[PDB]
């Protein structure tokens, strides 16, 4: 049963005239209503501060606890992955690792060059106002260059973590060998020690430790080679979102990885007002590196 | 059935019977054994388990289901590709899994039609009297008797079983439980006509026999007795669905149709954008659950609660939750004329003296006018009624009023003990100043009654003497008129005739009454007075006057009637009686209206053949029981549609039901009110069924969907306003929360179609629905009526939801809601650091856990928890803007034409409900622990007012739209907005 009534107009609930009159009025009514809510949108913009978030540090939901981040990356459409896939040799798909690597550290090279606004900061020279501490691309040593492929090639990958830069944050790094907590890496607790004994202005900085996740990954991981210092400094932190930032980087390096074996890495910040936790993932990264 | 026309013989040879000794044991045993049931056989029933399980499936469940066991799936999957994910889809699957469960379990509480009525003929007839098998009297059990078997019926046993009357005297029985009137019937062993329901001829199962022994062979027992037939047929019956089923049946195939439909597409585009299997399934449980409303069928349920305890409160209980409101949509009102519409007491309505007749007060609470007893007449007349051998009444019912005093005597006996009871103030005065020395009983023939009375001065003696009015015509010679002793004359007795015929004219029983003053000097004091040989003159008596009697209504009815019939209902009579008794109490009580006349009456004033006298011409209807036997459907739907006063009479119980299976057949909704056993069937069969609480029988009420405890018949005029309000009460609250189902909805499709993380939660929408937005709706059962629907939409021709609604629901009023919470969204995720620019196209990274470094629109990176933890405070963000925008949706929905400014916010509820809604919503956002599985986070007090505009713009709106629409009246805005 039709029951069409197509021929008594009646497109199904109305005439044509009926439902001309119901269309423009569904078009006006939605029409400002649109306009009301761009009206209230940009209402709401024009107390919007677009250089400073309007919340920051620990007034938002970002908190005061930072979370580290490798920058190698998968590829898209692989969002959902964590994995680094390489093989080493001249016939290799070392590329896009290489590539994405080296787009990276374009600014750390092009942009320093110049350096107008840029500061060649250091442990006692603190930055000055609405300049961006200075990261030369000589810190991260010679093996993590464009030149020696990144890394990549002689089967001895070098991976890039940089620290969240969380707005207005000011780290606090621990004043002694003894301040420092348990269940750090005895390797991290010997380099705060030597670094102690040593130029005492060196311990002001955030420290980083990459371990394996999984018992077995402990010892398929190898030793690993942090070419820059063992963590982040202190005198960037105070990001402010200056511009030009250049966040501080530390260069991991994988000298021994085995062949076809699947290796979970976790990089957790070591200072004193950041936490850590192996499920939420606070103050720790998480990725995995496989080489064939 | 001709067993009643036949001889005796015939039956005797037919069944094997003799007249004297019935049958013997081993012809009664093959008589069990060939049928025994003797009873009502029991019921087919289904269990409570299989109508509950069966329950549980539905639109609004079967959805969730789907949606119940994908989340499971979806648990599944996380678990065994992550061994430490925590439980969250487990839970919420859990969750949605109680609310069909609940929801299964509310849907069961409304449909509980607890109606035993098998269980309810308790009475039947225990203790079988005596059979004369073998020879000999048996008091042998009730159901052991079988056709082929003489039985011996005394003095109120309830005869046995139909049996054909053999020999009888005095025989009367009342077949109260077959046409509703209880006055006894005479029985005699001759068929007096065709049908074998109106012959002396028969008696029946069901009849508590008054007098007259009887012995009759039983043609049949049980589920072929006329009785056995009815409860059989009562009990195997449904009234089907109730109007309000009907349309939340409706209601729910046009959202499962959206619900279904939009899944539907939802699993197309999804499948084509690159969305994994468990990406589209965590999809697919967003627009399943924001889709359905979770708390709306329960809402209806507690709704129609709140109105049965309501209406109960004026004494008017209600068996089925769902038949409170089919009294408001119900068009055609079917009664009964003994024990609905009157009072079932004989009482006088008018009086016949000094050529004068003037009505009697007939109200239960003695309120008319007694403007009579100034009359001439009226002492010796009231003399002649009190000493007429009269009745009695009782010692252990003298404290009750004088109408509540039980009798012994005959219904019209009793009629004129009450009478001179309530007239005189107290005749037992009259009977000590006035001792009995002589009656005379009510014979079969002559059936009149003498007595003498000492004259109070001890001079004479008194003769009393009433009958019926045509044998003492005969025996009068004088006339009392005026105080004055007139002869009778040829005026006087056409005067007779005319008032007589005239009195029986409105169906009114009469009796007349006459005395006699006897000499002293023939008959001094001492006289002896024979009995058997009368020594007293009997014949040329002084007549009085004439007595009447008629069944007449309550106080309530006539008004009942006539407001019934002012709000589109049409009411007929529907009765087991007479047609002349019939249209006397219809034409009383307001149902044939004054100057409306029937084709007999018609016809009679043209002194014309009824026949060519165009039934158009007639408005009333006396159609016939025998006459409504010959007619077929075809004619019986005319005569429902040409006439609209139409009065049944003479109806058999099994008549009833062809009368409301006709009048169905027009598409309106019945409703019946009875008391008796035989209109059960009528109960059972319309859309509601209305019984007595006090003047209606044991089955009437277990086989009724309403009871009237307290008797009052106006009390249907105020269920049928209660009906229809409760019926517009419910739509707005349907129109209510629908209009959550869009800002539910919304997120979800803007999170596919663009690429925006998600700004509502699943587990946040299970606290609307089943949440906040619960109290607010149920108050609106709480709602008092604006203007009258009695011209619109007389008994709701309407549907419960329609394009109108859809159209202010899921269109106008629901966009608004959606933007007044996105707008939420995007303040609090600006403000944050994620500016609207680059939300946009952030699905991919937002809920990948890979990217621990996203990065908003200030250059700083947010980890994962971070990012989920901003989401979840959006979460409940959108929750409470949800909430404040729908105060202002609950107040716009309180009203429906008038302005709030004219309604005034007076519903205790609604007030207490804004309270409820905004005080769970703070506590379930402002407390430690509901972070911890329900996602629901603390928010800046500064996050509240986002949606406050949006709240105000709605209400502005409304409103104005509310002006126009009353204004510019049927304009097509009301043409297209008014739902
Ligand atoms: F008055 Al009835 F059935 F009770 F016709």
């Amino acid at each position: 049963t039709f029951i069409w009534n197509s021929e008594t107009s009646e497109f199904m609930g109305r005439t044509g005239v009926n439902w001309a009159k119901i269309t423009i009025f569904y078009v006006i009514f939605y029409t400002l209503l649109a306009g009301f809510f761009a009206g209230m949108l940009m209402i709401f913009y024009q107390t919007l501060d677009f250089k400073i978030p309007k919340w920051q540090n620990k007034d938002s939901l970002i908190g005061t606890n930072p979370g580290l981040g490798f920058r190698p990356m998968p590829p898209e459409a692989q969002v959902d992955s964590t994995l680094i896939q390489f093989k080493h040799g001249i016939k290799g798909d070392w590329q896009y690792w290489v590539h994405s690597l080296t787009e990276f550290l374009e600014p750390y090279e092009t942009l320093t060059s110049s350096g107008q606004e840029f500061t060649n900061c250091d442990f006692d020279k603190p930055p000055q106002e609405g300049k961006a501490c200075n990261f030369n691309v000589e810190l991260l040593g010679d093996h993590c260059t464009k030149e020696n492929n990144f890394g990549y090639e002689l089967g001895k990958p070098c991976v890039l973590i940089k620290l969240n830069k969380i707005f207005g944050w000011r780290p606090e790094v621990y004043n002694s060998s003894a301040e420092v907590p348990e269940d750090m890496p005895a390797d991290l607790k010997s380099y705060i020690k030597d670094i102690e004994t040593g130029n005492k202005t060196h311990m002001n900085m955030v420290w980083l430790s990459c371990e394996g996740e999984t018992a077995n990954d402990k010892e398929k991981i190898g030793t690993i080679t942090y070419t820059p210092f063992r963590g982040f400094p202190a005198y960037y932190y105070p990001y402010l979102n200056v511009p030009g930032y250049l966040t501080p980087v530390v260069a991991l390096q994988f000298g021994s990885l085995q062949n076809g074996q699947a290796v979970n890495v976790e990089c957790k910040a070591w200072a004193n007002n950041i936490s850590r936790d192996r499920q939420r993932r606070l103050g720790s990264v998480h990725f995995e590196i496989r080489m064939d | 059935l001709d067993q009643h026309k036949i001889p005796l013989e015939e039956l005797c040879r037919r069944l094997g019977t003799n007249t004297e000794t019935g049958l013997t044991s081993s012809q009664a045993k093959s008589h069990l054994e060939k049928y025994g049931p003797n009873a009502l056989t029991p019921p087919r029933t289904t269990p409570e388990w299989i109508k509950f399980c069966k329950q549980l499936f539905g639109g609004f469940q079967m959805l969730l289901w789907i949606g119940s066991i994908l989340c499971f799936i979806a648990y599944t999957m996380e678990k065994y590709k992550n061994p430490d994910v925590l439980g969250d889809n487990l839970y919420l699957g859990l969750a949605l899994l109680f609310v069909v469960i609940m929801t299964g379990c509310f849907a069961y509480y409304q449909d509980h039609n607890a109606s035993k009525i098998m269980d309810s003929f308790k009475n039947l007839m225990p203790q079988f009297a005596f059979v004369i098998r073998d020879g000999k009297k048996i008091q042998l059990k009730a159901e052991e008797v079988t056709v082929g078997d003489l039985v011996e019926v005394k003095f109120g046993d309830r005869i046995p079983a139909d049996i054909r009357i053999t020999s009888c005297q005095s025989m009367k029985v009342d077949n109260s439980s077959l046409t509703g009137e209880s006055e006894p019937q005479s029985r005699s062993t001759e068929c007096t006509n065709d049908n074998p329901l109106e012959t002396k001829n028969l008696a029946f199962f069901f009849t508590n026999t008054l007098e007259g022994t009887g012995r009759g062979i039983v043609i049949n027992v049980g589920d072929d007795s006329v009785m056995g037939r009815i409860a059989c047929l009562a009990s195997s019956l449904d009234s089907g669905k109730t109007p309000i089923a009907r349309e939340i049946e409706h209601f729910i195939h046009i959202i499962t149709a959206m619900a279904v439909s939009l899944a539907a597409v939802f699993a197309v585009i999804s499948f084509l954008y690159g969305y994994t299997w468990l990406e589209a399934a965590i999809f697919m449980i967003g627009i399943i659950v924001a889709k359905v409303p979770e708390g709306l069928l329960a809402t209806v349920t507690v709704c129609l609660t709140l109105t049965a305890k309501r209406m109960a409160k004026k004494n008017c209980l209600v068996r089925n939750l769902e038949a409170v409101e089919t009294l408001g949509s119900t068009s055609t009102i079917c009664s009964d004329k003994t024990g609905t519409l009157t009072q079932n007491r004989m009482t006088v309505a008018h009086m016949w003296f000094d050529q004068k007749i003037v009505t009697a007060d007939t109200t239960e609470n003695q309120s008319g006018n007694q403007l009579y007893r100034g009359s001439k007449g009226f002492p010796e007349l009231i003399r002649v009624a009190s000493l007429c051998s009269r009745a009695e009444f009782k010692t252990e019912h003298a404290h009750l009023p004088v109408l509540k005093r039980d009798v012994n005597g005959d219904a019209s006996e009793a009629a004129i003990l009450k009478f001179a009871e309530m007239s005189t103030g107290s005749v037992m005065n009259i009977r000590s100043k006035q001792k009995k020395v002589s009656e005379i009983p009510f014979n079969s023939a002559n059936k009149y009654q003498v007595s003498v009375h000492e004259r109070e001065d001890k001079s004479g003696y008194f003769l009393v003497m009433k009958g019926a009015p045509e044998r003492i015509l005969e025996r009068c010679s004088t006339i009392l008129i005026d105080g004055t002793e007139i002869p009778l004359d040829n005026h006087m007795k056409e005067c007779f005739n005319n008032a007589y015929m005239e009195l029986g004219g409105m169906g009114e029983r009469v009796l007349g009454f006459c005395d006699f003053e006897l000499p002293s000097d023939q008959y001094p004091r001492g006289y002896v007075f024979d009995a058997d040989e009368p020594n007293f003159p009997i014949s040329g008596l002084r007549f009085v006057g004439l007595m009447s009697m008629i069944d007449p209504p309550r106080a309530a009815v006539p008004d009942a009637v006539s407001k019934c019939r002012s709000a589109g209902i049409k009411v007929i009579m529907v009765t087991g009686d007479h047609p002349i008794t019939a249209k006397a109490i219809a034409r009383q009580v307001g149902i044939i209206s004054e100057g409306h006349e029937t084709v007999d009456d018609i016809a009679a004033r043209l002194n014309i053949p009824v026949s060519e006298v165009n039934p158009r011409s007639a408005q009333a209807a006396v159609i016939h029981g025998n006459d409504l036997k010959d007619m077929n459907s075809d004619q019986l739907d005319d005569i429902l549609r040409h006439y609209r006063e139409i009065v049944f009479a003479r109806t058999s119980p099994q008549q009833k039901l062809i009368i409301v299976e006709g009048v169905q057949r027009q598409g309106e909704f019945v409703a019946v009110t009875g008391d008796g056993v035989n209109d059960s069937p009528a109960l059972k069969k319309a859309d509601i069924g209305v019984a007595m609480g006090i003047a209606g029988s044991d089955v009437s009420k277990q086989a009724a969907d309403m009871i009237l405890l307290d008797d009052n018949f106006a009390s249907i005029v105020t269920g049928v306003e209660e009906g229809r309000l409760i019926f517009d009460n419910i739509k707005k609250s349907i129109a209510y929360t629908l209009t959550s189902k869009i800002p539910e909805l919304s997120p979800f499709l803007m999170y596919i179609l663009f690429d925006l993380p998600l700004a509502i939660g699943t587990v946040t929408i299970l606290c609307i629905d089943l949440g906040t937005d619960v109290v607010p709706a149920i108050s609106m059962a709480y709602e008092g009526p604006e203007a009258d629907p009695r011209k619109p939409r007389d008994p709701v021709k309407e549907k419960l939801v329609n394009e109108r609604l859809i159209s202010m629901a899921y269109g106008q009023i629901g966009v608004m809601q959606a933007f007044g919470g996105f707008f939420t969204y995007f303040v609090i995720m600006g403000e944050c650091g994620f500016l609207p620019n680059r939300l946009f196209g952030l699905r991919k990274w937002w809920e990948s856990k890979a990217y621990n470094d996203l990065t908003d629109s200030y250059g700083q990176e947010w980890t994962w928890d971070a990012r989920k933890q901003l989401e979840y405070t959006c979460h409940t963000a959108f929750f409470i803007s949800i909430v404040i925008v729908q105060w202002t949706d609950l107040i716009i929905c309180k009203t429906r034409r008038l302005s709030l400014f004219q309604q005034g916010m007076k519903n205790g509820t609604l007030n207490f409900a804004l309270v409820f809604e905004t005080c769970v919503a703070a506590f379930l956002s402002y407390t430690p622990g509901m972070d911890k599985g329900l996602r629901m986070y603390p928010l800046k007090i500064w996050w509240w007012f986002p949606p406050m505009p949006f709240s105000l713009l709605i209400l502005v709106y409304d409103e104005c739209r509310k002006f126009l629409m009353r204004r510019n009246p049927g304009g097509f805005l009301e043409r297209e907005t008014y739902y």
